[PDB]
C-alpha cells in the first residue's frame, strides 16, 4: 500500500 | 458535488513540492493526495493542493491507466521541466 512523498 | 480544479506548483530547493500520493492502477486505488506537508509550495499555491484530492491530470496527461511509480517519475519529471512546474487537474468534492 504505497505512499510517497512528492 | 465536485468540480475540477486546476493546481500549479513550483517545487522548493530539495525538488518537493510538499505532498504525499497514494494510489494508482496497480493500487487499486484511484490515485489521491494522502498529505499536505504545512506551509510547502502545494499549501501556498493560489488556487491551493488539498489532502483528498484526486488527481485527474498530469501536465495534461490522462494517468487513468498508470502504476503509482510511474505517476511518481511524471511528477518528478516536471522539475526538469519547462516551467520547472506541475499542473494537477484534480477532482474534488
Ligand atoms: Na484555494
Ligand atoms: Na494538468
Amino acid at each position: 500500500s504505497k505512499e510517497t512523498e512528492c | 458535488d465536485s468540480y475540477l480544479v486546476l493546481i500549479r506548483i513550483t517545487p522548493d530547493e530539495d525538488g518537493k513540492f510538499g505532498f504525499n500520493l497514494k494510489g494508482g492502477v496497480d493500487q487499486k486505488m484511484p490515485l489521491v493526495v494522502s498529505r499536505i506537508n504545512p506551509e510547502s509550495p502545494a499549501d501556498t499555491c493560489i488556487p491551493k493542493l488539498n489532502e483528498g484530492d484526486q488527481i485527474v491530470l498530469i501536465n495534461g496527461r490522462d494517468i487513468s491507466e498508470h502504476t503509482h511509480d510511474q505517476v511518481v517519475m511524471f511528477i518528478k519529471a516536471s522539475r526538469e521541466s519547462h516551467s520547472r512546474e506541475l499542473a494537477l487537474v484534480i477532482r474534488r468534492r
